[PDB]
RNA sequence: UAGGUAGUAGGUUUAUUAAGAGUUAAACCUAGCCAACGAUCCAUAAUCGAUAAUGAAAGUUAGAACGAUCACGUUGACUCUGAAAUAUAGUCAAUAUCUAUAAGAUACAGCAGUGAGGAAUAUUGGACAAUGAUCGAAAGAUUGAUCCAGUUACUUAUUAGGAUGAUAUAUAUAUAUAUAUAAAUUGAUUAAAAAUAAAAUCCAUAAAUAAUUAAAAUAAUGAUAUUAAUUACCAUAUAUUUAUAUGGAUAUAUAUAUAUUUUAAUAGUCCUGACUAAUAUUUGUGCCAGCAGUCGCGGUAACACAAAGAGGGCG
């Protein structure tokens, strides 16, 4: 109970909201400028100088952020049906339904994140 | 209900007095155990109607408070409801007559509504 | 261990069950324990009026 | 609502046979009314004196019935001939060594 | 030093002396006899000033030190007695000039060793209905009302919702006569709340002090350098005074489920962010722990939070 | 709770919230409360004895403690006397119903007041409450049946043969009168046994023309034409947070009771040094 | 006395054996200190004060040894004001609470 | 426990791996690395929180309960499948019981329960109705997870009755009613009380007895369950929960005039020399018997032992 007065006095915790877009989008503009602007040197550099070398083995960069491409990411997850018009049976029918269910809420809720952020 | 990822009601509260937490959670972790995300929660016992109010005719509710978006989200991936939480959310006009089976399938009295 | 035994008189052979609790006889030195008095083959203090419970007496019932 | 005696169960007693599960020696607790067994509730089946289990059971394949569904004792659970998963490996081998 | 004192009469009474052996009485015993006089046939205490109801406006509150424990008084006349020598009662020797010259502030003082608590005023009848007139038929504010008679807002506003319930009560004859006749000797026993009267007007400048200001400060400004109200309000970190007593005198996606015909209840669905909505995992069992929460349910029965 | 037993003792000056005889004349021999020549913490007991007999007796020690807050209430005027912060000690106990009840004068007493809101006889905002320790929000109504308003602020209701020997008295008094009058109605209590309308036939005085003494509606619980309690003056104190009206029996929870710069609006028959005193054993449990 | 009721600073006094320290108080915050301080105060008009007796807690000590502080260690606002050649707001009255 | 370390510290390569690395295996070099800011070695211990305790707080304590993490499922090693296992699987060995006596089977740290150990910790319960889980296309099957009840003051909470109440007779539009005889408990003879305490009196309410009807769950399914709750002779029909009017229920006098189930109350335990709240006193013992957290008390006047009276806490 004690410690809970860091938390607001929540006794009690909820798991971690879990992102719904795990990396930043090709959107997100200022983000990308701050990764491919020049890195520092010096006392509070962050990658190897010029003229020192790295270990053999090990890369000497770090590896590029992979930008979310939002509407490719649609694509690929939530594909529209190519074959438009095949539909006979209730099951059918009804597993088609929720198909397009899915693909409507994961569609507006990867937009809507985009927008969000 | 199949899945790895499932929609479901954790149990809270005390005997003879049950309050639901609606979760999204592994089929392998336990049944009240810590979720991946809770959206909601669900009290079964229905708020009491006055005897006024019963005999003029109106009903009961059980209040439902729940995180829409991200219901819809983790519906959206794939994340199958139970056969409860599944109910809940075609009665809320999430998830459409598709999700209905067989044994669930009388005219309506009142329609639903967006309010504010 | 070296344990006191409360009340006026007592009952308490060679072999007697006994359980014993933490307090000390002030007085006698290197006894640091008391019998517990209601408990075991000790018996509960006799004619015992008042604080009955600090040794074993029942409540005498009329 | 009450619903009609079809060809095949036309009787509160056949009903009872075509259930099974031991449903039957229940025709003293409730006599042969058709619409005596459907109206009736699980209160008044407890009052009457029938087993939890019985009347859970009796429940279901009236509301089965009003439905039209296919009524039919489907028969409760039955541990293999040697044993339940656990038991098995030494009640298998038990068996061998007998015969 | 703390003994056990019994709880004797501060004043002077008449004491046990010698007694027949077989009566057992006690001194505090006839002190309290003393103290009500002689009772009757039917069962009351008449000599006893405190028996009967004031019919003034005046509360006859208790005056034990002023008196010196003599509480009797002739019913018809209200003029002090004392006990005598022979058991007979009689008029004091020496006239008390403590009981004739009192204050008003002592005359609303229910115990005597308490200055502070008072009692608050009764409103007159027709001044409540004036009231309840003004805020429903004439549509005026609270606040202005308020200023007018000099009641706080929540005060007026509790009158108001008493004078519908009177009306409703009156409309089906409920108001009893013995229940009339009760308020009525009410009315009588307390002093009547007079709009006029400055002293009597309630302050309506009461703001509730919050934490922040308690908690003392000082600065040490230039000897010129003003710093008023609002400076100090700044410093603080907190609204003004008044801005705060201004305030005390002056959304969200629900849906509604499908209702059919057999089904009992609706289903009222609300949102709620996540991460803000859930019962919490590996919260404060508090049910075994006195700090336990109890609340209450909308039938008014009592439920473990 | 704590069970009631010698409340109303001479021998403990305890001055209880109630309307009793024995309480009012304890509350007249008391005085103040003597603590001179007593160390601190024989002071503080004393304190805890006065001050916790009138305020919550039925409720138990460890409770109290509980439910006891330190954080104190008052209010600025901005606009002189000095207010008494410490009186608030008890200020929580108000926000009860059951205390509220009391203070509203729907109830003789707290016990009184308490036995009432079990007996399911009090609401508060129409739903009927069954449980003393529910605690009011300003704003909240609550009404207690008139009847029992009506029993706690009434004389007590005779017993028939009591009424019966009350007006046998009367009567000779009245004989007694006339008699005297000529100078310058008779009842046989041992044959009317317990016939009541017989007894109503027989009497005939100018004060009351048929009815007994104390039975005009046996019927009602309580003394014939209502009249008030026997000494009902010395402790009927009209509070500031409530706002009552008697002839419904309903009254307005307006206000939690407040500290202001002349008074304190907790109703106490205590100085405030008794109630400082209250308040130091309080935050400490007595250590 | 700040405010008729309780000390101007946090003061924090050595007499003799007894190490005093005596904190000013909010009002309606009691007396809370040891029972000599508590008893002084109750005479001196002290309604507000918190503090705690270090080393010695010889009673007469402390008794001493308190109103020397209250004395000698207290420094009035307006005195304090007067040497500086400042103004010395208390922020609280200003306010009006 | 003061020196420890020799795959040890680092370099170069090859295998193995999804993948880094003296992680293993192999090969060849350099002489390192750690350490008195505590190495190596030994002992003890499952770890933790927005959990529990305590404090003014910094902190300290617990790690039962709720939750997160680890490890183990009698002991040790290895193998197989697999994305992931030294798997509660299989293999072999170790310990100890079973028969069926066999390149056998079992291992309650799953639930009940037993014996033991111990100061000390529960039913060989009911139900899958709910929430989950596995199988099944479905029908519905299984579920000692789970939900329910049982035992246990271990903890918390709510109730566990209020108002009036110091006598008994007899006599005789007012009202301080007044006399007289009798009685009156343990103390005590006055600030020595016990005692408004009892008993009485007025008023309910619980429980009971009848009637009714939820909710947990609906398509249907209710273990809990003589369910919670409500009404008091039931229903309908107006108004604003109360009030009145109808319909029928009922029973005596002579269809309609007064009624309408019943009804209580019951607390221990510690203490009263000071610290420490407890002044009404008395008896027994006599440095004994005994008391005692601490200082102490008991040698005939014991406020301290053992009791009665009275009192003070908590309940
Ligand atoms: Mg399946
Ligand atoms: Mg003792
Ligand atoms: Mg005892
Ligand atoms: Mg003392
Ligand atoms: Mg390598
Ligand atoms: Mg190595
Ligand atoms: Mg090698
Ligand atoms: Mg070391
Ligand atoms: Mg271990
Ligand atoms: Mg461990
Ligand atoms: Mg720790
Ligand atoms: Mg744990
Ligand atoms: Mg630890
Ligand atoms: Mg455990
Ligand atoms: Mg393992
Ligand atoms: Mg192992
Ligand atoms: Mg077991
Ligand atoms: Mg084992
Ligand atoms: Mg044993
Ligand atoms: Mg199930
Ligand atoms: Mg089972
Ligand atoms: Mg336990
Ligand atoms: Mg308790
Ligand atoms: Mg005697
Ligand atoms: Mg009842
Ligand atoms: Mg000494
Ligand atoms: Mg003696
Ligand atoms: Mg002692
Ligand atoms: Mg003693
Ligand atoms: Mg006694």
């Amino acid at each position: 109970g004690k410690g809970a007065a860091k938390y607001g006095f929540k006794s009690g915790v909820f798991p971690t909201t879990r992102s719904i877009l795990k990396s930043p989008t090709t959107k997100q503009t200022d983000i990308i400028n701050k990764v491919k602007s020049p890195k520092p040197k010096g006392v509070l550099g962050i990658g190897y100088a010029k003229g020192v070398k790295h270990p053999k083995g090990s890369h000497r960069l770090s590896p590029k952020v992979n930008f979310i491409d939002v509407d490719n990411l649609i694509a690929k997850t939530v594909a529209e049906p190519q074959s438009i018009k095949s539909s006979n049976g209730s099951a059918q029918k009804v597993r088609l339904q929720k198909a397009e269910l899915r693909r409507k809420f994961l569609i507006e809720a990867f937009r809507k994140e985009e927008a969000r952020l | 209900t199949c899945g790895l990822v499932r929609i479901r009601l954790a149990r809270f509260g005390r005997k003879n007095s049950p309050v639901y937490n609606i979760v999204v959670a592994n089929s392998r972790k336990a049944r009240d155990a810590k979720p991946i995300e809770v959206l909601g929660t669900y009290v079964p016992v229905p708020s009491p109607v006055t005897k006024r109010e019963l005999k003029r005719g109106v009903v009961p509710i059980k209040d439902v408070k729940l995180d829409f978006d991200r219901t819809k989200y983790w519906i959206g991936v794939g994340a199958q409801p139970s056969e409860t939480v599944t109910k809940l959310l075609r009665k809320a006009g999430i998830l459409n007559d598709a999700w209905a089976t067989s044994k669930n399938s009388r005219k309506v009295v009142f329609e639903r509504m967006e309010t504010l | 261990v070296s344990a006191y035994i409360p009340g006026e008189g007592h009952d308490a052979q060679e072999h007697s069950i006994v359980y014993v609790r933490g307090g000390r006889c002030q007085d006698l030195p290197g006894v640091k324990y008391h019998v517990i008095r209601g408990a075991g083959d000790l018996s509960g203090v006799v004619n015992r009026i008042s604080s009955r419970s600090k040794y074993g007496a029942k409540k005498p019932s009329k | 609502t009450i619903p009609k005696p079809s060809d095949q169960v036309p009787d509160v007693d056949a009903f009872l046979n075509k259930i099974g599960r031991n449903c039957n020696e229940l025709k003293d607790t409730f006599e042969n009314n058709w619409n005596n067994l459907f109206q009736w509730d699980s209160k008044i089946l407890k009052e009457k004196g029938v087993n939890i289990q019985q009347r859970k059971y009796i429940l279901k394949q009236v509301h089965n019935y009003r439905n039209n569904r296919p009524i039919h004792e489907i028969k409760l659970g039955k541990k293999s001939f040697f044993g339940g998963e656990r038991k098995r490996k030494a009640f298998t081998a038990k068996w061998k060594a007998e015969n | 030093f703390s003994r056990r004192r019994i709880a004797y009469p501060f004043y002077p009474f008449k004491k046990l002396g010698r007694q027949h052996p077989k009566k057992h009485d006690t001194n505090l015993k006839t002190a309290m006899r003393q103290f009500l006089g002689p009772k009757n046939y039917k069962g009351e205490y008449v000599m006893n000033k405190y028996f009967t109801v004031p019919t003034n406006h005046v509360p006859n509150y208790i005056k034990p030190d002023l008196e010196r424990g003599q509480s009797l008084e002739h019913p018809v006349t209200k003029k002090p007695l004392q006990l005598r020598y022979d058991g007979t009662l009689g008029p004091p020797p020496v006239e008390n000039k403590r009981l004739q010259n009192i204050f008003k502030d002592r005359l609303l003082q229910p115990f005597p060793s308490n200055p502070h608590c008072k009692t608050n005023y009764v409103l007159s009848p027709q001044l409540k209905q004036s009231i309840f007139e003004e805020i429903t038929v004439e549509g005026l504010s609270a606040q202005q009302v308020s200023q007018k008679y000099g009641l706080k807002i929540p005060r007026v506003e509790a009158i108001v919702k008493l004078v519908s319930v009177e009306n409703s009560w009156n409309r089906r004859n409920r108001v009893s006569s013995d229940l009339k006749t009760m308020d009525e000797t009410l009315y009588r026993m307390f002093p009547v709340f007079d709009s006029d009267a400055s002293f009597k007007r309630e302050n309506l400048s009461e703001i509730p002090v919050p934490q922040k200001t308690l908690a003392s400060r000082f600065l040490t400004i230039a000897e010129s350098e003003p710093f008023g109200p609002v400076d100090a309000a700044h410093v603080l970190e907190l609204e003004p005074a008044v801005e705060t007593l201004r305030n005390l005198s002056t959304n969200t996606k629900v849906i509604y489920g499908e209702l059919v015909e057999g089904e009992r209840s609706q289903y009222k669905f609300t949102n709620a962010k996540v991460g803000k909505v859930g019962y919490r995992y590996g919260s404060g069992n508090r049910d075994n722990k006195k700090d336990r929460r109890i609340g209450f349910n909308k039938l008014g029965q009592m439920v473990y939070i | 709770p704590r069970k009631a037993n010698l409340l109303k003792s001479l021998a403990r000056g305890r001055v209880r919230t109630s309307f009793n005889k024995y309480n009012l004349f304890n509350l007249y021999k008391k005085g103040g409360v003597d603590l001179k020549s007593k160390s601190l913490y024989q002071q503080k007991w004393t304190a805890k004895q006065e001050t916790r007999a009138y305020h919550g007796e039925h409720l138990t020690e460890k409770r109290w403690q509980t439910v006891f807050k330190p954080k104190l209430d008052s209010v600025a005027q901005l606009d002189i006397k000095e207010t008494p912060f410490l009186l608030q000690t008890f200020a929580v106990l108000e926000k009860r119903l059951d205390f509220a009840l009391f203070r509203a004068m729907f109830a003789s007493s707290v016990r009184q007041a308490r036995q009432f809101i079990l007996h399911g006889n009090v609401r508060v905002n129409g739903v009927k409450i069954k449980h003393p320790s529910y605690t009011l929000k300003p704003g909240d109504m609550f009404s207690v049946k008139p009847d029992k308003v009506l029993e706690a602020l009434g004389a007590k209701k005779p017993s028939f043969q009591e009424a019966l020997k009350i007006d046998k008295t009367q009567i000779v008094l009245w004989n007694k009168y006339v008699k005297e009058a000529k100078t310058e109605d008779p009842i046989k209590l041992s044959e009317l046994e317990g016939d009541e309308p017989k007894a109503r036939k027989l009497i005939n005085l100018p004060w009351q023309k048929n009815y007994v003494y104390g039975r005009q509606d046996p019927k009602k619980p309580f003394f014939t034409p209502w009249k008030p309690r026997p000494f009902l003056s010395p402790f009927a104190i009209l509070p500031h947070h409530l706002e009552i009206s008697f002839k419904t029996c309903h009254a307005v929870y307006l206000r939690d009771p407040v500290a202001r710069p002349g008074q304190s609006e907790v109703i106490s028959p205590f100085d405030v040094p008794v109630h400082e005193r209250a308040y130091m054993y309080y935050l400490r449990n007595g250590k | 006395r700040y405010e008729n009721r309780t000390i101007y600073g946090d003061i924090d006094f050595r007499y003799h054996g007894v190490k005093l320290h005596l904190r000013s108080a909010k009002p309606g915050f009691g007396l809370r200190v040891n029972h000599v301080i508590f008893e002084i105060c109750e005479c001196a008009g002290i309604k507000d004060l918190s503090g705690k007796v270090y080393k010695s807690r010889n009673d007469m000590n402390i008794a001493k040894g308190t109103i020397e502080a209250f004395t000698k260690a207290q420094k009035t606002l307006d005195e304090v004001a007067l040497g500086r050649g400042k103004k010395l707001v208390d922020v609280r009255k200003v306010y009006y609470s």
